[PDB]
């Protein structure tokens, strides 16, 4: 019999248990789609936007949703902060149907109805379709079954392009300010001028998915009349279906690697809103140069928009995770509920002095508060060490600018030393352990998760590409 | 054989001295930007010369220089 | 009407030891982890 | 611990395990 | 309008092109000398 | 008499060649 | 079809099966033309459509509004577009003149005869038998051409002169301004002797609207009478005939001076590549043609696209259908 | 074998034409020039991103974001 | 005949070396990655990069010379020697670290032609090609550490700089950061490429003490004796080779899994069971917590001037020490 690992090989001259188990396997995805998506909602805490949005919270598929147009439950809630209003009143508005279960729902059903197709063209296997006019082989063109494909995919992209990108007949999509703080689900304009390629400015997407999807149209057109060139047909073997495996898997490949890419750098497809900050946002300062700049601004410290300083905790870097600390960002750290207020330190003389924050590859960072002008003031020494510039021999006052802690001055030297390490960890914050045993030790993000688990898929998926392509090229030979 | 030994007689030490003058005339510092070894420090300019930006890091070097 | 391309799945007494060296080995590996 | 540790590691020990031993017996069975 | 580094990319198409025809020409080149 | 393989034998030898005399020149800088 | 190369029976060849059907190939010219008039007229409409009056053209990202606002067209003193309509107008027009030549594509290619060879006998249409062989033939056709061109020149040159004259840069309005006729002047522009030295950019460093009608008009007379000169012989001279060319058709340079369909599509090509690169340096320097009340200051990446097309027709295009030319002449 | 309707409508697009090539290279060398002009599209997307070419005007970073 | 076919037959015309469609990618970019780090080694500097002095002109050994990575400052851009980095000027190109650049990039597309070039090779002798699946092994670390690790950290900075002592500096940093010897995919590995000498070893000793005395070996007395002497043997030969290929390949394969995790700061850089318990009382010790200690100790002494560019400024009393 077949050796273990070539088990499916019996489908490979079958045509219709080919597209049997082509239609079980997209059976299988939708219904993980679904399911994914119903635990998701099912163990969620719509209460909280600001300090625990989704991305705190281990969702995987919400943000997905979210991107393009579902935000609200049957249940009300919305994912925008504002309970939902039937703004829907007449046909072409089904956006009240189609919340996070009413997508569940058409997936559930969509894993039904593919499970059934699957079964009957497995019955039904012979077909009389699958064998050509007189050879009781089966046989199919790849090349014009290829046309037909990307002619209805291309169809279907303009479609997305044009309608539902656009809001003209769709939700449109995700879009907000630079800092995090408004996210809308309102649809793009489309402009052809060179700064659609931006990647960070939506405008690129529907853009690109209208010319795009002309351009597959015509792709597909083409196919579907034009034959193949003899030269070509013989040197990729076009009469043997490996050979579209082989290039499938690679272009599969180079999909995930660019995917991961804009997941781990950024982009418009993923809004810090929806999958949380990148881990260069931390490492240029970029929240932390903007707040600062805010108050600087003649703004109080109190009137600091949250979402802003929850952006600057480094406990949000997906940088800082690991690959076994599993579950939800909240059972790391805990759960946030309160912002203790911008602090402040000062030593015996009065001088101003500044805690350096820990980059994102130390694991743990050593406190050293130091003067701004580049002079070590006071630290922390090692866990147990003789000083001569310390925290207690200096002495140390702290002061705090709005926040939980507003007006308060800790000079008790543990408490000191506390929001020390918490300012070297960002922005001191109110957090809770107690609700989920939460183990201190951070997670990362969505976006973590992400770019890792695509990565690893991409890189496996070349060596995929590369042993389908030989055994396409050395057919003869693998015999 | 023996014909290509008169070319090679006549090059190859041209080559050897070629390289050898580029370091010795010092043109290789100029190309490379490699400091003479007085170059590393002033008699006092002991801090380090490290680019600080992207963008202009070649005229933040010529400021280094 | 029955299918041609029907073929039965082969593995002999060594290959199962060797995927449960494999198996167990991994599960070994991994476990400390698992339980983290 | 993680309480679902202990269930992984299970899984992972025995799904492949079955699988390779309903292999083995039904090649086994046959001649 | 056209930017320094926009001009960089265009002169490095430039150079490609000769690399590439350089390269290219020389290898049919040589092939049909010897036919 | 230009065969390919003159061409890798010199593109081999020639910056081999000039990087040792670099090399022994280095050696005797003080 | 007139070719043998390997692949002249190919459908993404196919428009060199027009080699001979002049009527075919008479009807995809003015299709072609169609096309080239449509664009103008619609992008001018859409232009006008979303105009706003405070802001500026340069700000407002118009590549057709400028070179109608160059003319005098909806401007007044300042250089601030006034009215809008005479915009539409001119889009409107163009309209008409791509549906008249889409009219007549329409008809040379289906219901006139598909070649001219095979019209009846003088029917005012063996008039306009021509062979890419014969040169008498094809004389009286570039004559013709010349002539439209040189009435378009010169009604451009009257326009500017006479009748509401253009936007002179300098005199910061639309003025009918009074032409330089200094032929000796005019004509150093083009090695670079300008007034005030020579100038690297040819013919681009006019500093004064005089300069640039005087020109005009000096075109205008030399295309009339060039025009004259090929309606009125059509005989070949020894300036094409006998005139040095190297060729691997025989490896060396010889007077052969052939002719071939190719060898002229060749010609015009590069023409044409070559005004892409003149017009490239025009719109980088010459900024009295190109008043940056209009066009903007900065205007870098127009010039490269310029650039761009021009060696794309000049040496991709004419070196293609050269080199095809040539190979052919060994029939 | 059975003859359904569906297999009725979309036999000629299944295998009509199986296995026929045009000889030669045909439209192979046209695909050539697409795929170097992809290989210019994608490039520039790239230097784009990497911050190696800079559009004017086109800040490739989060403050493009203004705007919505 | 066209001038490809022409061109087809004199790439694949025998010569004293096998050029074919591969070579034009494969012997220009490894001839130049070639000279990119011999030149990076002899002539150019790190001394404004890193602060160091990593030429032989410099006076450097051959243990000390690198091709160091590029600045810090310059994140993740290519490095063009016409980008707005280098602008067209050579000098700048060097010293900001384009060289770098010039030998992985040159070196990732030579290594790509090279498993071309074993595509084409065993296409025309007409064998199955084992060899450029078990070269798909060293192209994933190549890919896994030179370029996907820097592009998952802040910058180039961060990459392996070619060289000997530089690479030593690159896996004592990987210890101490991101604790790489306690990550399960590393440790795969490990047993990968051990199993692979170990399996190199012994079939060499045994093809060599059971050779006939004219394949060529009895594999029947190979056989019997390391059932006897170890407990199990093979017994087929086809799995015993592929057996040699699959496992230093397999090991690969997973150290770049590891690596790709590391990439991304999702390392298992600890047990928590371990940190709880350690938290709760201080006699309890093992060797992974001192493991830990070490890895504190080393990034603190390590920082200040491996990431020079961050100014890091840790006094005496901060440096952890066994007091
Ligand atoms: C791992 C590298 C790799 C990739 C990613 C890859 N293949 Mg193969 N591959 C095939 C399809 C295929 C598809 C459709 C596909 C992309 O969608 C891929 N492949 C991709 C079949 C045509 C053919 C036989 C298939 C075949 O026989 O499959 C039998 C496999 C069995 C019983 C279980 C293997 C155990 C896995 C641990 C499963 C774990 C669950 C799963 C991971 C969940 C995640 C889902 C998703 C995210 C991955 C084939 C082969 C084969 C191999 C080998 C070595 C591979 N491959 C390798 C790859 C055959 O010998 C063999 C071959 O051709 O020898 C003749
Ligand atoms: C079984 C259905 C399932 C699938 C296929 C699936 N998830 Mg989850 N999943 C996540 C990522 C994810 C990715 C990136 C991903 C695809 O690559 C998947 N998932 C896929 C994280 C965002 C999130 C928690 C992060 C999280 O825990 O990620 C997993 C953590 C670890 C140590 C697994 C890594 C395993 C090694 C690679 C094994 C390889 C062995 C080797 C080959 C031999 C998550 C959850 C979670 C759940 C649950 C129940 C699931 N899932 C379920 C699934 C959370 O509790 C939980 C949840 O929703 O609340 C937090
Ligand atoms: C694809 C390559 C191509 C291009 C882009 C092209 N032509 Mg042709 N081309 C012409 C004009 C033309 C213009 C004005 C023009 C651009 O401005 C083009 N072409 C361009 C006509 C004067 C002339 C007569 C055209 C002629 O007789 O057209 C009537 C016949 C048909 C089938 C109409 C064409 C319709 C397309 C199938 C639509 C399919 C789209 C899809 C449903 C979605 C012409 C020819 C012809 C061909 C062929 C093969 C082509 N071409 C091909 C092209 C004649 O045989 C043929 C010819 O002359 O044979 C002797
Ligand atoms: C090389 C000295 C010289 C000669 C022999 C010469 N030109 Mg020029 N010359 C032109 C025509 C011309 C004709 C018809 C012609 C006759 O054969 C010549 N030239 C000849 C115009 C199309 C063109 C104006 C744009 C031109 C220029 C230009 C220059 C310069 C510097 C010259 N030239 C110079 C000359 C532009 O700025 C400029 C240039 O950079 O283009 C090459
Ligand atoms: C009066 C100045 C004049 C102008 C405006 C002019 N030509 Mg001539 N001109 C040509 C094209 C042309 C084009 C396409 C063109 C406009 O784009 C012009 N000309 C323009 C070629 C068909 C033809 C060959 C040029 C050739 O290659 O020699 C030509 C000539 C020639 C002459 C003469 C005297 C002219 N011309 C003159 C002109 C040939 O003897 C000479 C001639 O008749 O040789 C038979
Ligand atoms: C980009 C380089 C280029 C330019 C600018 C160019 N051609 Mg071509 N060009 C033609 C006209 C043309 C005109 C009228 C014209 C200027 O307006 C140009 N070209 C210009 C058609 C007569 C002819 C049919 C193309 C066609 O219409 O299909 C043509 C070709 C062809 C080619 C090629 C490769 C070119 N070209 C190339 C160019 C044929 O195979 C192809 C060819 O002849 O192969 C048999
Ligand atoms: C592709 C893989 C192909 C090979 C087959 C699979 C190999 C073995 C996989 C074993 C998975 C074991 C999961 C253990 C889960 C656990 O301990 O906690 C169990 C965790 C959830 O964890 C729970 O979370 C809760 C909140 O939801 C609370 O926090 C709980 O306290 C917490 O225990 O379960 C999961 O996360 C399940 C989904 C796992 C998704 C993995 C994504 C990454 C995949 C990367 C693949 C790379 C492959 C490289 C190959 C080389
Ligand atoms: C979605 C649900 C997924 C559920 C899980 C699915 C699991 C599928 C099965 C996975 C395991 C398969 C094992 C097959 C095991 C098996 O039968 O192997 C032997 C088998 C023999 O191939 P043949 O073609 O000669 O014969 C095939 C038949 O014998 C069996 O089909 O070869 C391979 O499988 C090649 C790969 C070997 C891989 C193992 C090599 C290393 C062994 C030692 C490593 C551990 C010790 C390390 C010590 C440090
Ligand atoms: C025939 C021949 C060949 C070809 C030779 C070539 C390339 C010949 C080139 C012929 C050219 C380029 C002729 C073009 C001449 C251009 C002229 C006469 C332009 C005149 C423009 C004038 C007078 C306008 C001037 C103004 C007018 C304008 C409106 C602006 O206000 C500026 C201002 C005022 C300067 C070969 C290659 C086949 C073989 C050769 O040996 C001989
Ligand atoms: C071998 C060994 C073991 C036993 C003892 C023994 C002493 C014999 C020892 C040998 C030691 C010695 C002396 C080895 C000498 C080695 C050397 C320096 C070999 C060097 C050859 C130099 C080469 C290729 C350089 C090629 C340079 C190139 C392309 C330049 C590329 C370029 C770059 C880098 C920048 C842009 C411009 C350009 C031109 C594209
Ligand atoms: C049948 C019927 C007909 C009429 C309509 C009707 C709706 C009634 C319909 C019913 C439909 C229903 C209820 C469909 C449900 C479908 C479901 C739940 C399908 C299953 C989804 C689950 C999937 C893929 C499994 C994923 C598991 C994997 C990867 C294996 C291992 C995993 C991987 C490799 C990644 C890490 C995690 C883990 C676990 C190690």
């Amino acid at each position: 019999g077949l050796p273990w690992y070539r088990v499916h090989t019996v489908v490979l001259n079958d045509p219709g248990r080919l597209l049997s188990v082509h239609l079980m396997h997209t059976a299988l995805v939708s219904g993980w789609a679904g399911s994914m998506a119903l635990y998701e909602l099912a163990k969620y805490d719509p209460s909280d936007p600001v300090l625990n949005p989704m991305w705190r919270q281990g969702t995987f598929v919400m943000p997905v949703m979210t991107r393009i147009g579902v935000t609200h439950s049957w249940s009300g809630w919305t994912v925008t902060g504002e309970p939902w209003v039937t703004q829907p009143g007449i046909l072409g508005a089904h956006l009240n149907f189609f919340s996070y279960e009413g997508v569940i729902l058409m997936h559930i059903l969509a894993a039904g109805l593919f499970f059934l197709a699957a079964v009957w063209h497995w019955i039904n296997w012979d077909l009389d379709i699958y064998y050509p006019d007189g050879s009781s082989e089966p046989a199919s063109d790849w090349p014009k079954i290829f046309g037909l494909h990307l002619l209805t995919l291309g169809i279907v992209c303009f479609g997305f392009g044009s309608l539902h990108l656009t809001g003209i007949l769709g939700p449109g999509m995700w879009v907000s300010d630079p800092y995090g703080l408004t996210g809308h689900v309102q649809g793009v304009s489309p402009d052809w001028r060179p700064f659609a390629f931006d990647p960070y400015n939506p405008t690129g997407l529907v853009t690109h998915h209208i010319s795009a999807g002309i351009a597959l149209i015509i792709g597909g057109i083409f196919h579907t009349v034009s034959r193949p060139s003899e030269r070509l047909y013989n040197a990729l073997s076009m009469g043997n279906v490996e050979t579209v495996l082989s290039s499938s898997v690679a272009f599969v490949a180079a999909a995930a690697f660019v995917m991961v890419g804009t997941m781990w750098y950024g982009s418009a497809t993923t809004p810090i809103e929806l999958f949380g900050p990148t881990r260069y946002q931390w490492d240029s300062g970029y929240f932390q140069t903007e707040i600062q700049r805010r108050v600087q601004s003649g703004q109080t410290w109190d009137q600091i928009p949250e979402k802003l300083v929850f952006y600057d905790y480094i406990g949000n870097s997906p940088a800082k995770g690991g690959l076994f600390r599993t579950g939800a960002m909240n059972s790391g750290d805990g759960i946030a509920r309160a912002w203790e207020g911008h602090p402040t330190f000062t030593d015996s003389e009065g001088r101003e002095l500044f805690v350096r924050r820990m980059p994102n590859f130390f694991e743990t960072f050593p406190v050293v508060l130091t003067d701004k002008d580049g002079v070590v003031r006071a630290d922390i020494p090692f866990r147990r060490a003789e000083s001569r510039y310390s925290f207690e021999q200096k002495g140390v006052s702290v002061s705090f600018e709005g926040g939980t802690l507003n007006g308060q001055t800790f000079t008790d030297a543990p408490s000191v030393k506390k929001y020390a390490r918490k300012a070297q960890l960002g922005e001191p914050f109110e957090f809770d352990r107690e609700t989920l045993g939460s183990d201190g030790v951070f997670r990362t993000s969505t976006r973590g998760w992400f770019a890792f688990s695509h990565s690893c898929y991409a890189l496996l998926f070349f060596f995929g590409h590369w042993w389908h392509g030989a055994r396409t090229i050395f057919k003869d030979v693998f015999e | 054989s023996i014909r290509y030994w008169i070319i090679h007689t006549i090059t190859v030490p041209m080559l050897f001295l070629a390289g050898w003058l580029f370091v010795s005339t010092g043109l290789a510092y100029d190309v490379f930007g490699t400091p003479r070894p007085n170059e590393y420090f002033d008699q006092a300019r002991q801090g380090l010369p490290l680019v600080t930006d992207r963008y202009e890091g070649k005229q933040q070097i010529d400021e280094f220089t | 009407t029955p299918n041609p391309n029907k073929q039965p799945v082969e593995l002999n007494r060594a290959s199962l030891f060797i995927g449960l060296l494999l198996v167990l080995v991994l599960a070994l590996l991994f476990s400390s982890y698992f339980f983290n | 611990v993680n309480d679902l540790g202990a269930i992984a590691t299970a899984l992972f020990v025995f799904i492949p395990c079955v699988f390779l031993i309903l292999l083995y017996a039904q090649t086994a069975s046959r001649g | 309008t056209i930017t320094p580094s926009l001009q960089g990319f265009f002169y490095s198409i430039l150079f490609g092109a000769i690399v590439l025809g350089l390269l290219g020409g020389g290898f049919i080149f040589f092939s049909q000398k010897d036919k | 008499i230009y065969t390919v393989r003159w061409l890798a034998v010199h593109t081999l030898g020639v910056p081999l060649v000039w990087f040792l005399g670099a090399i022994a020149s280095m050696q005797f800088i003080n | 079809t007139s070719v043998l190369s390997n692949f002249e029976n190919e459908w993404w060849a196919g428009n060199v099966r027009m080699t001979d059907l002049s009527g075919m190939l008479l009807g995809a010219h003015l299709c072609h033309a169609a096309l080239m008039s449509v664009v103008p007229g619609a992008f001018i409409v859409q232009e006008v459509a979303r105009y706003q009056p405070g802001v500026s053209l340069p700000d407002q990202g118009m590549i057709f509004m400028p070179h109608l606002a160059a003319l005098g067209v909806g401007v007044g003193a300042g250089g601030e577009i006034v009215d809008t309509y005479p915009f539409f107008v001119i889009g409107v027009l163009h309209f008409f003149i791509a549906a008249v030549c889409c009219a007549a594509g329409l008809f040379h290619t289906f219901r006139g005869e598909t070649d001219l060879n095979d019209a009846p006998d003088d029917s005012y249409a063996a008039a306009f038998r021509y062979e890419w062989d014969d040169f008498e033939s094809l004389s009286t056709i570039v004559g013709h051409h010349l002539v439209f061109i040189s009435v378009a020149c010169l009604i451009f040159a009257v326009n500017a002169t006479y009748g509401t004259g253009m936007y002179d840069i300098n005199t910061d309005t639309v003025h009918q301004i009074s032409p330089n006729l200094n032929p000796i002047t005019l004509i150093g522009y083009l090695f670079g002797f300008t007034p005030d030295g020579w100038s690297g950019a040819g013919m681009a460093a006019v500093n004064n609207m005089e300069d640039v009608i005087g020109g005009h008009f000096l075109i205008g007379v030399i295309d009339l009478l060039g025009a004259a000169f090929h309606i009125l012989y059509r005989k070949p001279t020894p300036l094409f005939t006998k005139h040095p060319v190297f060729s691997p058709a025989n490896g060396g340079w010889s007077n052969v001076g052939m002719l071939n369909s190719e060898l002229i599509l060749s010609w015009s090509v590069a023409s044409v590549g070559f005004m892409g690169i003149s017009s490239s340096l025009f719109i980088r320097y010459c900024d009295v043609a190109y008043p940056p009340v209009f066009h903007g200051v900065d205007r870098t990446g127009a010039a490269t696209l310029q650039l761009i097309l021009g060696l794309v027709w000049m040496l991709g295009g004419g070196l293609w259908h050269g080199l095809r030319g040539e190979r052919l002449y060994a029939a | 074998p059975k003859q359904t309707w569906w297999g009725d409508v979309l036999k000629g697009n299944n295998n009509s034409e199986a296995g026929k090539f045009v000889p030669g290279w045909g439209t192979t060398p046209v695909m050539a020039g697409f795929v170097v002009m992809i290989t210019l599209l994608l490039l520039i997307m790239l230097q784009v991103y990497n911050h190696t070419i800079v559009l004017d005007g086109v800040d490739a970073g989060w403050t493009s974001l203004g705007g919505f | 005949r066209g001038w490809f076919d022409v061109l087809d037959d004199w790439l694949k015309r025998d010569r004293f070396v096998f050029i074919g469609w591969s070579g034009i990618l494969l012997f220009p970019c490894a001839f130049l990655s070639i000279g990119g780090w011999f030149t990076g080694t002899t002539f150019v500097t790190s001394w404004y990069t890193h602060g160091l002095a990593s030429s032989y002109l410099e006076g450097a050994n051959f243990l000390t010379v690198a091709v160091s990575t590029p600045a810090d400052s310059l994140g993740h851009s290519l490095l063009l020697l016409w980008g707005p980095e280098a602008q067209g000027d050579f000098t700048r190109w060097c010293q900001l670290g384009g060289l770098w650049n010039f030998t992985t990039l040159h070196g990732v597309f030579g290594l790509i032609g090279f498993m071309l070039r074993q595509f084409e090779i065993a296409r025309l002798v007409g064998v199955r090609p084992y060899n450029a699946v078990a070269f798909s092994g060293p192209i994933a670390v190549y890919v896994s550490v030179f370029l996907m690790y820097p592009l998952g950290q802040s910058s180039w900075f961060f990459a392996p700089s070619w060289g000997v002592t530089s690479i030593f500096r690159f896996l004592l940093f990987a210890q101490g950061f991101h604790n790489l010897t306690l990550n399960p995919f590393h440790m795969m590995g490990v047993a990968g490429i051990l199993g692979g000498a170990l399996l190199c070893a012994i079939h060499g000793a045994t093809v060599e003490n059971t050779l006939f005395e004219d394949e060529t070996y009895s594999m029947v007395t190979a056989n019997r004796f390391w059932s006897q002497i170890f407990g199990i043997a093979f017994s087929n030969k086809r799995w015993l080779h592929f057996f040699m290929l699959f496992v230093p390949v397999t090991g690969l394969w997973a150290s770049a899994i590891g690596l790709v995790g590391i990439a991304l700061n999702m390392r298992a850089y600890d047990f928590v069971s371990q940190e709880i318990r350690a938290a709760e009382d201080p006699e309890f010790e093992t060797f992974y917590t001192k493991n830990i200690l070490l890895n504190e100790g080393l990034r603190a002494w390590m920082a200040p001037q491996d990431q020079i560019h961050e100014n890091f400024i840790f006094p005496e009393e901060v440096l952890p020490r066994g007091n």
